[PDB]
């Protein structure tokens, strides 16, 4: 009962935070993901004269 | 090719010696997890062995190295931290027989011992379980019934009957009799016959185990 | 950390001596270990080196053969026997404590010293100035110049800037000609290419006198430059 | 029971809000951009000092040393680019399961059945690692920890709870109690203000380290948490689970985004990780194999499958030139 | 001196491929497994190296069972000095396998504590330099020595069929006999006696491997060494009859020599179901 009047409170400051749309967030992650794609050795696969694992 | 990389290389080689010398040391301990659902009978073969987390007791019995874990200071998910000890030599699992009238203990006491020799991570690692408060149990039966615990027993209520009961009872838990051995002792008042069958159940384990690396088994 | 040796003295041409260095403070068994000697006002000649384990050991070409380099870890001692001992191994010499892994700081610690009086392909590092006169708060820049390029194929240059102030033992600056050893104030700067290298001090102090040497880690034997010595 | 279900009328309203934000689909966005190739990583490095199962690595920030906790009691401190063996440290716990590399590169960190979190120092005057600190204040097994500096770290505790300690007075100034269950993963965000914590009860949480309480909960999951890992912009995070499934959440849009699931694939995940630009979600699965994932298009780009038992680690360098798998067959693989 | 070797040559090329593959295949896995250097298998990589090795030296003795031999010169040392010092190294090996396993299971504490794994590799060592001293001298009692150059033989030459050297060989090699034989029986015999003493049926399973794998050794090596002292004898005696014996039974002795290279490595890793985990991982299946 002392524990629950703490969930509600959790809850409550949870529950009022303000939300952007997933369109919105997803657009974002997908921009970061086209800015830094060229310097991703992983994503593309830079050649071995400065790949310092050969 | 090398100027000062080759000291590297060295000081590398010196820590690749020292780490295979403490693996081969570490080879030679027997490594012995102590189970069991609750420590009033788990404390009382700690005392028998020579002298916050998971407890680690190390003696010496007969020229042979043991690491006794008990781990029952975990009062969280077993199933999150029970795979490291896979590589355990054996299990020592501790029920108290004069729980059979208390609170259900023992089916809880079952329970347990199921859950841990039928894991995925326990195949082969075989388990010696000892039956503590064998003098309490001793004169129970004589003001308490067994059948307050097992309802389908049939049978005086004698120790040397009532005890056997509990300890088949017990090792008709395991579902996989081919792979691993319980080990089962009525835990006695003297002081060296108890650690005296670990000794032994651990030089069959390490027999069994010793075949199967030789291939023969 | 503690280096204390002893075995020094008076010795005739042609006799034999033996150096030890008790450590203290630090695991000794970790630190490959080098002898190097100092004649009177000459310039530091690196001698003899033991690795950790002792599975390693170099000698100077003029001591080879008679000079010997031990070491007995469990009491911490680092023992150097001289055999047919003549007129110009007369010097101090020093004892130094190397650890070698990715990042370390070898040639860090210096012993004290302890004289010895003897009665009556090599990469030559330049150090073209001998000295130069400071006032307390200017900067000044001492110049090291090697014969073969420092810089190695694996990206870091093997200059050891050390600093000898007057009537002490030489500490490490720079290690690996950019890096400043610790304890060091961060007035001093290492740069260079290959050859060429600078020391810079950003502003001079009453405690930055004293003789500065550069050395070459690339190749055995360690090779030092002449030295040149900053002064009021 | 009137707060008592007050709290399910607010989750109800919590549901119903971050589903007006739901009008489009990370699939649905990114469905026009080209998919990556096929990722063929070769292992370049293998290391083979650990006689046990490896729990646990680290890189360090300058992406070439980096330190592993096995349970043979050793915390081995490698040079990647040489397979050299800078340190070996050896533990007064055989019982790890989670190590910490600081980003000064001065502090290691290891923790697991021990209830503590030893700092050992790396750069004494001495020519050894010293125990710098014992962090005691968990009641239960430590599975993650993370340095925010030299003097501050982050457990993560079997105990239901995280910690914000300070190294120099070795007590934790923050807890942070919110999960139901064991906390198995952590992660802290590029600018380190504030952490992510993946637990068993199906659930991850976001605290701030700063006023040490939990803003939002993310609930996709349907089985215990393993792994967690943010997204390098830091608006964003992936989990992996027991499930056999992966899946992002989004701290803005406080929702999921997307599922990285197979058919395939029914087994549970033990660590997750990022490439540099986020658009590869690296994931091992304890099917002895790591899956590389198009982080954007949930398509499976590529399978890491050198490792003959569990791979129960992960981590991409800073620089994102190499991925290190650590697995229970004590070896290390670096793959590129 | 039959036309049967062509159906004998498709027998011995079968085993050549069958070896081949156990022996190979034992390196890789034992090399890629760590659970897999029980200094069981350590062994039994030195053992299928010896039999790749004997495998690779047959070719040069299949062509010889045709029928004036020009192949090579110091062919006869090379070849014949690394298939010997092989048949002393796997016989040594085997040897040291038994005492392995003696010590692990009739003292598995004192096994525990004493055998280390860094000792292993020097036992190995010492293997290895026993096998190449022992057949040493296989250097200097083979060449070849014709009676036109196109009679000559890879035969022992006449200097140690008039002196007392290779009749001295047949018992130096009849040492690599006696003395195995004599280890396996006993120290099988032995732990057989402890388990039935220590009494299941996965003892009877264990007792059948040894006792199988001692009649495996004894028929594939007493009628070799038999043959070998069959021939060696014809010559400074002068044989007249015993000669028909003489190549018959190393024909036969020649295939069961090659039969053991190829049965070793299903010998002692056929019941090992960690093994067969490793086999089957480490391939498709
Ligand atoms: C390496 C290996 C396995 N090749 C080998 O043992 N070589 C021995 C040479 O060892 C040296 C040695 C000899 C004697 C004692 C001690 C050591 C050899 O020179 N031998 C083998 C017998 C054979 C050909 C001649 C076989 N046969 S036959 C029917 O062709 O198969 C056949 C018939 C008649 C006469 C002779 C022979
Ligand atoms: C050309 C031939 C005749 C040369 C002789 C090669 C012999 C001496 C060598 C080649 C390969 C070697 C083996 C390679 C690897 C191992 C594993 C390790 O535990 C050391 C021993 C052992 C098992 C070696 C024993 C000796 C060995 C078999």
């Amino acid at each position: 009962i002392a524990q629950a009047r703490k969930l509600v409170q959790q809850l409550k400051m949870e529950a009022n935070i303000d939300r952007i749309k997933v369109s919105k967030a997803a657009a974002d992650l997908m921009a970061y993901c086209e800015a830094h794609a060229k310097e991703d050795p992983l994503l593309t696969p830079v050649p071995a004269s400065q790949n310092p694992f050969r | 090719l090398s100027a000062e990389d080759k000291a590297a290389v060295e000081r590398s080689k010196m820590i690749d010696r020292n780490l295979r010398e403490d693996g081969e040391k570490a080879a030679r301990e027997v490594k012995l997890l102590l189970l069991g659902a609750g420590e009033s009978g788990k404390s009382t073969i700690v005392k028998q062995m020579k002298i916050t987390g998971i407890v680690e007791t190390h003696f010496t019995f007969k020229d042979l190295h043991f690491k006794m874990f008990d781990v029952g200071g975990q009062r969280s998910e077993r199933k999150k931290w029970i795979h490291c000890f896979e590589g355990v030599t054996a299990i020592i699992f501790c029920v108290a027989l004069s729980d059979y009238d208390l609170v259900n203990r023992m089916h809880e006491s079952m329970k347990l011992f199921d859950s841990i020799c039928n894991n995925k991570w326990f195949t082969d690692t075989s388990i010696i379980l000892f039956l503590n408060k064998k003098d309490l149990f001793e004169e129970k039966i004589k003001k308490s019934p067994l059948t307050i615990c097992y309802p389908e027993y049939a049978g005086s209520n004698t120790y040397e009957e009532a005890a056997a009961y509990i300890q088949c009872q017990f090792e008709d838990l395991n579902k996989r009799k081919d792979t691993k051995e319980i080990y089962t002792h009525f835990t006695c008042a003297t002081e060296t016959k108890n650690v005296q069958f670990v000794f032994d159940a651990v030089t069959d384990v390490i027999i069994k185990n010793n075949l199967k690396d030789c291939g023969l088994f | 950390v503690q280096l204390v040796e002893s075995g020094g003295g008076l010795v005739q041409p042609g006799g034999s001596r033996k150096l030890s260095c008790s450590a203290s403070g630090f695991a000794f068994s970790s630190f490959g270990m080098h002898w190097v000697r100092q004649a009177p006002e000459k310039g530091l000649e690196w001698v003899a080196y033991i690795s950790s384990g002792s599975g390693t050991i170099y000698y100077a070409d003029t001591v080879k053969g008679r000079f010997t380099i031990s070491r007995d870890d469990p009491k911490n001692t680092l023992f150097l026997q001289m055999t047919s001992l003549r007129s110009e191994d007369t010097a101090m010499y020093y004892c130094v404590r190397s650890i070698y892994y990715y990042g370390s700081s070898p040639f860090d610690f210096w012993g004290q010293g302890t004289t010895l009086t003897v009665s009556s392909s090599d990469i030559v590092m330049t150090q073209a100035t001998s000295s130069v006169p400071v006032t307390p708060g200017e900067s000044v820049s001492i110049s090291c110049r090697s014969s073969k390029s420092l810089l190695h194929s694996n990206g870091n240059t093997y200059l050891y800037w050390f600093l000898q102030r007057p009537g002490q033992s030489p500490q490490l600056l720079i290690y690996r000609m950019s890096n400043l050893a610790s304890g060091v104030p961060e007035r001093f700067s290492g740069s260079g290419s290959g050859t060429a290298f600078t020391l810079t001090i950003s502003r001079l102090e009453a405690e930055d006198v004293g003789v500065y040497y550069c050395m070459q880690h690339l190749e055995y034997p360690l090779t030092f430059g002449a030295g040149t010595k900053l002064e009021l | 029971d009137e707060l008592r279900q007050e709290a399910e009328q607010l989750k109800n309203q919590i549901r119903d809000a971050r589903k007006a934000c739901a009008d489009a689909t990370l699939s649905q966005i990114t469905n026009n951009i080209d998919p990556v190739g096929r990722i063929q990583m070769r292992t370049r490095r293998t290391l083979r000092g650990h006689l046990a199962k490896i729990y646990a690595m680290h890189w360090g920030t300058d992406s070439r040393l980096l330190v592993s906790a096995s349970q043979d009691g050793k915390l081995i401190i490698w040079d990647s680019y040489t397979t050299n063996k800078v340190h070996a440290i050896p533990l007064r716990s055989s019982w790890v399961m989670t190590c910490a590399y600081a980003p000064s590169g001065n502090y290691v960190a290891c923790g697991g059945l021990d209830n503590i979190c030893s700092i050992y120092n790396l750069k004494t005057r001495q020519g050894n690692v010293r125990v710098s600190r014992e962090l005691a204040g968990h009641t239960g097994y430590l599975s993650c920890c993370r340095f925010l500096d030299d003097n501050q770290i982050v457990t993560s505790s079997g105990d239901t709870t995280c910690a914000l300690w300070d190294i120099e007075t070795g007590q934790q100034t923050t807890t942070f109690t919110g999960h139901t269950g064991d906390v198995m993963s952590l992660s802290l965000a590029p600018d380190t203000r504030l952490f992510v914590s993946g637990a068993c009860d199906a659930s991850a949480k976001l605290w701030d380290v700063r006023e040490g309480m939990c803003r939002q909960t993310f609930t996709g999951h349907e089985s215990d948490i393993n792994a967690i890992c943010f997204f390098p912009d830091g608006n964003a995070f992936a989990t992996g689970s027991d499930d056999a499934t992966c899946r992002l959440f989004d701290l803005r849009a406080d929702q999921e985004l997307m599922t990285y699931s197979h058919d395939n694939i029914i087994c549970g995940i033990t660590s997750v990780s990022f490439s540099k630009s986020g658009r590869l979600l690296l994931a091992g699965y304890d099917d002895f194999n790591c899956n590389v994932w198009d982080a954007l298009k949930a398509d499976r780009a590529g399978v890491l499958a050198g490792h003959d038992n569990r791979v129960s680690c992960l981590g991409v360098t800073d620089d994102g030139m190499a991925v290190a798998t650590g697995s229970w067959d004590s070896f290390l693989k670096i793959w590129n | 001196p039959a036309p049967l070797l062509a159906g004998v040559t498709a027998t011995c090329v079968a085993l050549f491929v069958v070896g081949i593959a156990g022996n190979l295949l034992t390196m890789l896995v034992v090399s890629r497994f760590r659970e897999l250097r029980t200094t069981t298998n350590l062994y039994l990589s030195s053992m299928a190296f010896s039999d790749l090795l004997i495998f690779l030296c047959m070719p040069l003795d299949l062509v010889r069972l045709w029928q004036p031999w020009n192949f090579g010169d110091l062919l006869c040392k090379l070849f014949q000095f690394v298939s010997e010092s092989c048949t002393y190294a796997k016989v040594l090996t085997i040897t040291a396998l038994s005492v392995e396993r003696y010590f692990a299971i009739c003292f598995p504490l004192r096994a525990k504590v004493v055998v280390t794994k860094g000792r292993v590799k020097l036992v190995i060592f010492v293997i290895w330099a026993v096998a190449f001293c022992s057949a040493g001298p296989i250097f200097v009692l083979v060449g070849v020595e014709h009676e036109p150059w196109d009679t000559n033989e890879c035969r022992p030459t006449e200097f140690a069929v008039r002196s007392g050297l290779l009749t001295v060989m047949v018992w130096v090699s009849s040492i690599f006999f006696f003395l195995p034989v004599f280890c396996l029986t006993v120290l099988y015999s032995l732990i057989g006696r402890k388990l039935w003493r220590r009494r299941d049926q996965n003892h009877k399973q264990t007792v059948k491997m040894l006792a199988v794998v001692v009649f495996a050794f004894i028929l594939c090596w007493l009628p070799f060494h038999v043959g070998r002292y069959l021939f060696s004898k014809s010559f400074e005696p002068g044989s007249l009859e015993i000669a028909q014996i003489s190549q018959y039974c190393n024909l036969v002795s020649f295939v069961l020599f090659y039969l053991s290279a190829a049965i070793n490595p299903i010998l002692y890793n056929i019941m090992s179901k960690k093994y067969r985990v490793a086999v089957f991982r480490l391939l498709g299946f």
